[PDB]
């Protein structure tokens, strides 16, 4: 019975804990996304405006 | 501007309310309380379109009434009004000759500001003095006192 | 989803296919000119029976299909492949049939007569169309351009065309295609990376190391001294990121590119850089229009998207040409559309409406004389 109950109680626990890194991990992809996408941006915005800096010189 | 504040006007308040709540959304975290080129970006990721810096720029200054390079609520109605374009179709070469005969009533050339001020009484609406200056301005670009053909025809533009 | 009987511009161009209703101001539907073929036979069950991939279709998956270019220097090599991706833009992204509204196509300068009547052939016969035009790219650029004077250097990728045209008179005699342009310079950089240390030899490599160029990769203001400085690196090199993970580390080999086109030694060809060949051309061309044309020289195609251009091309025509007059050389914005941008403007005029060639009298003519009605 001891064993049981424990073994319940634990099987419960790997639902929830489970359950929330999955969210974890959806929640990774997407903030890995935005991201990456405004790291990108920000690298293409710096380029132009060294860029047309030196055609301003 | 001008169709795109006329159709802002046209807007019913459920529509601006929406528009409100959308702006909400769009600055939601922002430290302007505007939408700027970097905002603009990223809702247009959040969309799914890629724009160009340019052309977001370009964007911002067709849009902007203030001058601040960034888009808040006043103009916000006229970022999501100006899909549609009422200044198109334009009038056929012999329609736009009629138009400047018949403003240059007098057959002169020009379209002096006695003209404009005739017209403008003659529609029959309540004529206010500065409507009058700014489409004096609006046509008259040299500012001599009279509306050219050339001068005419750029006053065509934002009109139909 | 759309409801104006307009003929749809789809530029055809070398490595980018940009394709989209008239009356935009840019492309909608752009992707690169590949055909991806299935190399090996699977005994699985279920996936498409697609023989065919086209389009983004075949950039997402590179490692299994085999990729194969539609247009080499500017021939046509293969016609399944153009019926592949005319009906793919058709059928697939505008989702809307040729039936209904012109197609206001745009083909390279000088290009074989093999290859305009078939295109012609299979956009009359088999797709029911009901008229067709083809139209020289030199011209819709300098209309997007705004203006009828210069020299407009179209640099594809593989191909270069040097269209001079003054006043708006276009000059057949002067028109020169040489074959340098993006795909000899990603060659040029594989085999230096190769001799870098990095060596591959397929072509999902040779595609993602051309997107590093265009990324990348710019033009050099002095190739010597920047050698010589780059010699002892510290600033020059960059560690670029591959899209893997894989740390690449590139340093004085970017602006060493691009100058294989000012020098075609490289190459091992007698064929002279594209500054000197402009500036022969300019010597063909009549002395009273030619400080015009130095002064109204515009740059077309998307291999331009590279900074500093502009600057060694007036460095170059300086150093060649006379430092007394004046030579600006003019560069418009998002170039690389203005041509698509050049077609959508020429389909709206009634004219142009007017200057169509419609089924029935190609028919009788058949195409031979449908390409003399043109030129
Ligand atoms: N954004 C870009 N940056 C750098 N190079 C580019 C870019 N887009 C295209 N190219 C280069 O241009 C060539 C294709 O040009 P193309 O699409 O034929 O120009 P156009 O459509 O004006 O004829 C390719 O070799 C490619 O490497
Ligand atoms: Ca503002
Ligand atoms: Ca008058
Ligand atoms: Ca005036
Ligand atoms: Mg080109």
């Amino acid at each position: 019975e001891e064993a049981e109950k424990a073994a319940d109680e634990s099987e419960r626990g790997m639902k929830v804990i489970e359950s929330r890194a999955q969210k974890d991990e959806e929640k990774m992809e997407i903030q890995e996304i935005q991201l990456k996408e405004a790291k990108h941006i920000a690298e293409d915005a710096d380029r132009k405006y060294e860029e047309v800096a030196r055609k301003l010189v | 501007d001008d169709i795109y504040k006329a159709a802002v006007e046209q807007l019913t308040e459920e529509q601006k309310n929406e528009f409100k709540a959308a702006f909400d959304i769009f600055v939601l975290g922002a430290e302007d309380g505007c939408i700027s080129t970097k905002e603009l970006g990223k809702v247009m990721r959040m969309l799914g379109q890629n724009p160009t810096p340019e052309e977001l720029q370009e964007m911002i200054d067709e849009v902007d009434e203030d001058g601040s390079g960034t888009v808040d609520f006043d103009e916000f109605l006229v970022m999501m009004v100006r899909c549609m374009k009422d200044d198109s179709k334009g009038k056929s070469e012999e329609e736009l000759s009629d138009l400047f005969r018949m403003f240059d009533k007098n057959a002169d050339g020009y379209i002096d500001l006695d003209e404009l001020k005739i017209m403008l009484q003659a529609t029959g609406e309540t004529i206010t003095e500065d409507d009058i200056e700014e489409l004096m301005k609006d046509g008259d670009k040299n500012n001599d006192g009279r509306i050219d053909y050339d001068e005419f025809l750029e006053f065509m533009k934002g009109v139909e | 989803d759309e409801d104006e009987t307009t003929a749809l511009v789809c530029d055809n161009g070398s490595g980018l296919v940009k394709a989209g209703f008239a009356g935009d101001d840019a492309p909608r539907a752009v992707f690169p000119s590949i055909v991806g073929r299935p190399r090996h036979q699977g005994v699985m069950v279920g996936m498409g029976q697609k023989d065919s991939y086209v389009g983004d279709e075949a950039q997402s998956k590179r490692g299994i299909l085999t990729l194969k270019y539609p247009i080499e220097h500017g021939i046509i090599t293969n016609w399944d492949d153009m019926e592949k991706i005319w009906h793919h833009t058709f059928y697939n992204e505008l989702r809307v049939a040729p039936e209904e509204h012109p197609t206001l196509l745009t083909e390279a300068p000088l290009n074989p007569k093999a290859n305009r009547e078939k295109m012609t052939q299979i956009m009359f016969e088999t797709f029911n169309v009901p008229a067709m035009y083809v139209a020289i790219q030199a011209v819709l650029s300098l209309y997007a351009s705004g203006r009828t004077t210069g020299i407009v250097l179209d640099s594809g990728d593989g191909v270069t065309h040097n269209v001079p045209i003054y006043e708006g008179y276009a000059l057949p005699h002067a028109i020169m295609r040489l074959d340098l342009a993006g795909r000899d310079l990603t060659d040029y950089l594989m085999k230096i990376l190769t001799e870098r240390g990095y060596s591959f030899v397929t072509t999902a490599e040779r595609e993602i190391v051309r997107d590093i160029k265009e990324k990348l990769c710019y033009v050099a203001l002095d190739f010597e001294n920047e050698m010589a400085t780059a010699a002892s690196s510290s600033s020059l090199e960059k560690s670029y990121e591959l899209p893997d993970g894989q740390v690449i580390t590139i340093g004085n080999e970017r602006f060493r590119c691009p100058e294989t086109l000012f020098q075609p030694s490289f190459i091992g060809m007698e064929s002279a850089g594209i500054h000197e060949t402009t500036y022969n051309s300019i010597m063909k061309c009549d002395i009273d229009i030619r400080k015009d044309l130095y002064a109204n020289n515009v740059m077309s195609g998307g291999t331009t998207m590279y900074p500093g251009i502009a600057d060694r091309m007036q460095k170059e025509i300086t150093a060649l040409a006379p430092s007394t007059m004046k030579i600006k050389i003019i560069a418009p914005p998002e170039r690389k559309y203005s041509v698509w941008i050049g077609g959508s403007i020429l389909a709206s005029l009634s004219t142009f409406q007017q200057m169509w060639i419609t089924k029935q009298e190609y028919d009788e003519a058949g195409p031979s004389i449908v390409h003399r009605k043109c030129f």
